[PDB]
């Protein structure tokens, strides 16, 4: 067979929230949080055989003898710096469990303050934050030793993060501390505020602050009587020129990159617009946008989504192409592979796997996205998919028409979105491995026990039956990064309900011999809408079945076209 | 049982 099952795991599990990590160093480490929505109860349980079997180690979380009682774990954390190093904090006891060795062994220990949210450095693997949210103070904690130890560095904090290295030194902090206003002030750090030499105030009197890689933002909100702030390259903070007849009400930034931002403007109306820094252009309106506030506030999202966000994807390897969603009372989606600088409807496919749609007839290839799928409900569908390990591959789910109908099917593209063609019918989870060269999707709704696959772009599928008795699907999903030919099939088994499992699936042999230079071709985006201007990647011809590695390392080449 | 998330 192409495919093997690799593990099957029955958990003993009835928790509905399943949160999972891959250490994925090359350990065949995996930890997984078994907890209730956001918690009464939980079962922390880790692999090291790559999820072909799990030990439970909740009874490994206590607080020692004389206290018998069970621990309940909020979250787990890890380091950025070392995959071999954990932290569980307790959601009601002021106390912690830390890990060196990929929780072979843990060590109980009490805290001052309760592990509400904890924030571990990227280098320092030592080194992490702490805040106790439900302290009336809102005190800010740090430790040098892994949280062993603490001490605390600020009282009535807003927000906070570290410094965004090279950018920012060593030890910067960045915070917003609560002003009698209800404003905030953002302050900068390197002494962890035990300095007021290297204490640096940024901005006074903030409505919010956010720090993206280069840029800095933040929001000033000026109160006139007759009836946004920026930092580039850490150059002190202005106020950027926006082109408009129309008040703004609300600020998103969309995305960040140096020399072009990317930001939704939301007006009185409740109109949302987009515009382009280098100083803001006007690039598109009307695109369908949520606050809290908030221009799409009336309606179901408010009891979802307490941050602001909007149906704005980047695809992830490339530059200058993203897919927006966009409203009038009525949705449509739109495709620029300038950044912003002009866009598009999307061409619908060719056929079926045919069919007829034309944009001067008015209908396009519409995208169903986080925000416009909670409003048709669809609470558990795929977002746009798009990775930075295999470019230029898109897989989403949509409509063919004039709108977003409640019938969607499941469209790829190999294009960076110029051309779509039909997958698969229905809903489906849908990721893939291998640096794209694999596709796997599973049915939405019914219990299957059917992995529709492919190694041609979506171009065919075959099945792969990985169950008996066909199960709920709960998710499928990689290791981060998608190098692997592993895929991991969240689901329960049928009555007795709601039992978590875990099935490993290998899938190697699909593709089954390693890949030759044969297989590659040069493609850049500029070959599919152009020449314009440029970046190149190699990529596996479509038809070969082969993989590349999974020390697969993508050359790209970026030229002065 | 509702969902399943990385991080
Ligand atoms: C167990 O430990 C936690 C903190 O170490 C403490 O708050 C709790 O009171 C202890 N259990 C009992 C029986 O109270
Ligand atoms: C909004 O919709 C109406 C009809 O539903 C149409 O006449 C009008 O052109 C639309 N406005 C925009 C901005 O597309
Ligand atoms: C998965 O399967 C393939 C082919 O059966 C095999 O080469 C590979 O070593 C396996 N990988 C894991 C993680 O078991
Ligand atoms: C390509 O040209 C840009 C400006 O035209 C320049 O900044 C860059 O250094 C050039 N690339 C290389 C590899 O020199």
């Amino acid at each position: 067979e192409p495919i093997k099952v690799y593990g099957q795991v029955s958990l003993n599990d009835s928790h509905n929230q399943m949160v999972v990590h891959w250490a994925g160093e090359k350990s065949n480490v995996i930890v997984a949080l078994a907890r209730d929505s956001l918690p009464k109860s939980s079962d922390v349980y880790v692999s090291y055989d790559y999820g072909k079997s799990f030990k439970k180690i909740s009874d490994k979380l206590n607080f020692g003898l004389g206290n018998r009682s069970e621990a309940v774990i909020a979250q787990f954390y890890h380091s950025p710096a070392d995959n071999k190093r954990y932290i569980f904090a307790d959601a009601y006891a002021q106390y912690l469990w830390i890990t060196f060795d990929f929780c072979n062994t843990l060590q109980g220990f009490s805290i001052p303050f309760r592990a509400a949210d904890l924030l571990l450095h990227s280098k320092a693997s030592n080194l992490l934050l702490g805040f106790d949210r439900s302290h009336p103070n809102k005190q800010l904690w740090k430790s040098d030793d892994f949280g062993q130890t603490w001490i605390m560095i600020q009282e009535h904090v807003k927000s906070f993060s570290w410094g965004i290295d090279p950018y920012d030194k060593p030890n910067t902090i960045y915070i917003e501390r609560h002003e009698p206003s209800g404003y905030s002030t953002v302050f900068r750090s390197t002494d962890f505020f035990q300095s007021r030499e290297n204490q640096e105030v940024i901005l006074e009197e903030v409505r919010d602050f956010q720090l993206r890689d280069k840029y800095m933002f933040a929001t000033k909100v000026v109160h006139l009587l007759g009836s946004l702030w920026v930092s580039f390259g850490r150059k002190p903070m202005r106020a950027a020129q926006f082109v408009t007849r129309h008040p703004i009400n609300e600020y998103y930034i969309a995305d960040a990159s140096e020399d072009q931002v990317f930001v939704c403007v939301s007006h009185s109306n409740n109109r949302t617009n987009l515009y382009i820094s280098e100083k803001f252009s006007l690039s598109l309106e009307n695109v369908l946008y949520y606050s809290p506030g908030g221009a799409g506030s009336d309606t179901l999202v408010r009891y979802f989504a307490n941050e602001p966000f909007a149906d704005f994807h980047r695809v992830e390897g490339l530059q200058g192409v993203y897919i927006a969603t966009l409203i009038n009372g009525n949705m449509r989606s739109v495709i620029t592979f300038d950044k912003g600088g002009t866009w598009e409807f999307l061409q619908a496919p060719a056929f079926t796997g045919k069919i007829n749609c034309e944009l001067s007839q008015g209908c396009s290839l519409h995208l169903a996205q986080r925000l416009s799928q909670l409003l048709n409900l669809q609470l558990r569908r795929m977002p746009i998919l798009s990775k930075e390990s295999a470019p230029g591959l898109i897989i989403a789910t949509g409509s063919v028409g004039k709108n977003l109908a409640s019938k969607t099917n499941v469209y790829i593209s190999s294009s960076a979105g110029a051309r779509w063609r039909e997958a698969l019918p229905g809903p489906h989870y849908y990721t893939w491995g291998d640096h794209g060269g694999i596709i796997t999707a599973i049915a939405q709704g019914m219990e299957t026990n059917e992995l529709k696959y492919s190694t041609n772009e979506g171009e065919t599928w075959k099945t792969f039956i990985f169950s008996e008795k066909p199960v709920f699907v709960y998710g499928l999903l990689t290791e981060p990064g998608e190098k692997s030919t592993v895929f991991t099939i969240f689901g329960s088994n049928k009555e007795n309900v709601h039992s978590w499992l875990i099935l490993q699936v290998n899938a190697t042999d699909a593709l089954g011999v390693p890949c030759t230079e044969n297989d590659y071709k040069l493609w850049s985006p500029s070959d599919e809408r152009g020449n314009e201007c440029k970046t190149v990647f190699k990529r596996r011809t479509p038809h070969a079945t082969c993989f590349n590695g999974e020390d697969f390392d993508r050359p790209v080449v970026v030229s002065n076209c | 049982a509702a969902a399943a998330a990385a991080a």
